[PDB]
């Protein structure tokens, strides 16, 4: 009763393969998933291909030129596990800490494989 | 009876100007509080007593 | 070195040597936890401390030295209206 | 203070599908390709006819052809088709072009529009901002040679918002967009958004979810249920605001006259001192633990932190990308270009800091706009007029943006590219009108 539903909503819904908003003179081509990552890489080859071509013309607008900068101030260091002003930070596993409770409550018996995953967050996961 | 007037606030710019006739001739520093901010154009004497208490960039 | 312990101002950059620590190889024992602890400590100053100090011609070492030489009426009567 | 539980549960919609047979064949479409909501409707209607959420599934069914009940809310009919849900737009921009066709197809059917030829109509299309090429050639395969669209126009969406709340379309502003994958601050002079100046942030809301689904299971590494990302966009869209100044309030954040009102705690589904102990509070805030109390292993004692999960937008640091926060750009754009400097500003700097714009799927979060309004303060000189301008739905505006350039037929011809000019030209061809992209190189 509720699977014959969704069939119902279905049949009022579908569109058979020659569908009707259609140029009616095109069919599928080859199409397969390209990373978004891969996207940015041949793009990325494009722009040094042009640009190489080029020298031997600055890009107005790319995707590369519009990704903004990094920061000229210093970044404010915060606690890893509590968010709180990181003051200290442990010398064995490079997590920065809030106080003695959260020390020797979590950063000491923190189990191996996880600091990684806590610097995760941060950005600085620095096991590859 | 006299007026004090005074500016508050930290050094985001410091501008020594030279404009010799080896001598400052003025020095342009822009101060900044939560408020907003502010340019002051000041003398070489200034200068000379902000050299003194080793003032540099981001110091209120 | 290494094993030393020392209490560092960060406001104004002074480190004074508390001692060598329980190193075999002055011994003083390893602090507690919790750095960067607050700490407030009370002072009481006299007030001819601080007749001598607001005095422009007299430095603290008069306070020790002992060469105040007839403090006037103004710094003082200013010291107690402060 | 008795204790309150919250449930994290979201409905089904019982009414997925509507429709209305009469359409005009000269009127164009307005769609609006968004990453959270896809938003459709005609020119002549003010408010956008269909918002769905961009996501399809392919539903499987035996003896019953294993094809149903493609897109729309029909997804959110049922939970385990909801589960399987395939949005196919990717982090830059869709992976999947099909499932994209499929997706219009569904519209063409929702807009009840007859079928002549491809399409009889030209087409109002969105785009984010710097498209790789390889995208663009796409765009113009699927749209021309695909569905014989007559004319089709894309541009940013935030640019267009601008354009919505300022129509003379000469004015000078600044706009900031929030959203929902990337964010990014777009300067923009005489009506024209030069998109060299503009920077881009790689934030967004998608990592925001992210972010605070990361920080939630860290927090509790041994909670017994398992929370649904669709319920972590429900608790991030229920208990979340910006602080007003982040560097005071984390100190006093976890400080116990301040735990009464800000912890709020949430329940899962399901069927030596306390003070003294900061991890306490952390973990399990106001009220003493129940260690045996099968409430409190279900309870997501949330909101001791909330503060950090929309605080990353202005420091990016924190989310692990090196890139300035959304301040130090409004820093380099308003004193540093358009011939300001620090301690003079140029008349166009001062006419965009007189109009600014916020939009975006990501600024319903309260709070935003007193932040944004005294972190501008906090920089910019004295008696310096700072006028910023909310939406009641910032998301929805770029829909408005659309019907505001089909009104505006004088400018609506400059953007409008045509069939003949992409067969002429190739794909390898944009044209430069003020309200969207610009080419590569000069």
């Amino acid at each position: 009763e509720r699977l014959l539903f969704l069939r119902s909503v279905g049949e009022r819904n579908e569109i058979g393969f020659p569908s009707r908003f259609k140029s009616a003179h095109y069919k599928k081509p080859t199409r397969r998933h390209k990373s978004a990552r891969q996207l940015i890489s041949d793009e990325n080859k494009r722009i040094n291909a042009l640009l190489t071509k080029a020298n031997k013309l600055v890009p107005k607008a790319t995707y590369f030129s519009v990704e903004a900068p990094p920061s000229i101030r210093p970044a404010k260091k915060y606690c890893d596990v509590t968010g709180l002003k990181g003051f200290y930070k442990s010398p064995t596993n490079n997590i920065r800490y809030h106080n003695a409770e959260i020390y020797q409550l979590i950063v000491k018996p923190m189990a191996p494989g996880v600091d990684q995953e806590y610097l995760k967050l941060r950005g600085a996961n620095f096991v590859l | 009876k006299e007026t004090k007037e005074v500016y508050e606030g930290e050094v985001t710019e410091l501008t020594p100007e030279d404009a010799e006739n080896k001598t400052i001739s003025h020095v342009i520093v822009g101060l900044k509080s939560a408020k907003g901010t502010k340019t002051l154009r000041l003398d070489p004497t200034i200068y000379e007593s902000i050299q003194r208490e080793k003032v540099s960039i981001g110091d209120v | 070195l290494a094993g030393d312990v020392i209490s560092i101002d960060k406001a104004s950059g002074k480190i004074t040597k508390l001692g060598r620590s329980f190193a075999r190889s002055r011994f003083v024992q390893c602090p507690e936890g919790e750095l960067q602890k607050r700490k407030t400590v009370v002072h009481t100053v006299s007030l001819h401390e601080i007749d001598v100090i607001n005095s422009r011609t007299q430095g603290f070492l008069a306070l020790f030295t002992g060469d105040t030489g007839e403090i006037r009426s103004e710094v003082r009567d200013q010291i107690n209206t402060k | 203070k008795a204790v309150v539980i919250d449930d994290p549960p979201l409905r089904q919609t019982p009414e997925p599908f509507d429709e209305q047979s009469a359409y005009n064949p000269q009127s164009p479409i307005a769609i609006d390709f968004g990453s959270s909501k896809l938003r459709a409707g005609f020119v002549n209607h003010a408010t956008p006819t269909h918002i769905f959420p961009n996501a399809l599934t392919k539903f499987r069914d035996r003896k019953l052809n294993k094809n149903f009940t493609f897109v729309g809310n029909d997804t959110l009919l049922d939970q385990a088709v909801r589960s399987q849900s395939r949005s196919p737009f990717d982090g830059p921009f869709v992976t999947n072009w099909n499932l994209t066709e499929e997706i219009l197809d569904y519209t063409f059917h929702h807009l009840g529009v007859v079928p002549d030829n491809g399409i009889p109509n030209p087409i109002l299309l969105t785009e984010r901002l710097a498209t790789v090429q390889s995208q663009r050639t796409n765009w113009y395969q699927i749209l021309f040679e695909t569905y014989n669209v007559p004319g089709v126009t894309f541009g940013i969406d935030s640019l267009f918002s601008f354009y919505n709340y300022n129509p003379s379309g000469n004015k000078t502003g600044l706009v900031i967009s929030c959203g929902h994958e990337d964010t990014n601050v777009i300067p923009v002079v005489d009506g024209a958004g030069i998109l060299t100046d503009a920077k881009r942030i790689n934030w967004g809301g998608h990592q925001a979810v992210d972010y605070l689904n990361d920080l939630m299971a860290l927090k509790y590494p041994y909670f017994p249920t398992k929370m649904s990302y669709l319920q972590y966009e429900t608790m991030y869209k229920d208990y979340c605001y910006v602080s007003r100044n982040y560097d005071e309030d984390i100190e006093k954040i976890l400080t116990l006259e301040n735990l009464d009102t800000n912890d709020v705690v949430v329940e899962a589904p399901f069927t030596y001192d306390w003070r003294n102990s900061i991890l306490h509070l952390f973990l399990r805030g106001p009220r003493p633990h129940d260690s045996e109390n099968i409430h409190e292993q279900h309870q997501m004692h949330l909101n001791v932190e909330r503060i950090r999960v929309p605080e990353v937008i202005f420091q990016p640091t924190m989310g692990g990308q090196d890139q300035a926060g959304i301040c130090e750009l409004s820093e380099t754009i308003l004193l540093k270009k358009f011939g300001s400097q620090p301690g003079k500003l140029s008349q166009t700097s001062i006419d965009m800091v007189n109009n600014v714009l916020i939009t975006g799927g990501n600024a319903k979060v309260p709070g935003l706009k007193e932040r944004i309004v005294k972190e501008f303060t906090g920089f910019l000189p004295t008696g310096t007029n700072i006028t910023v301008n909310m939406s009641s739905d910032p998301s929805l505006d770029a829909w408005k943006g659309m019907a505001a350039l089909a009104r505006n037929e004088e400018q609506y011809r400059k953007t409008v590219i045509s069939k003949k000019e992409y067969e002429e030209y190739g794909p390898e061809y944009i044209k430069e009108h003020k309200l969207g992209n610009t080419k590569y190189f000069e």
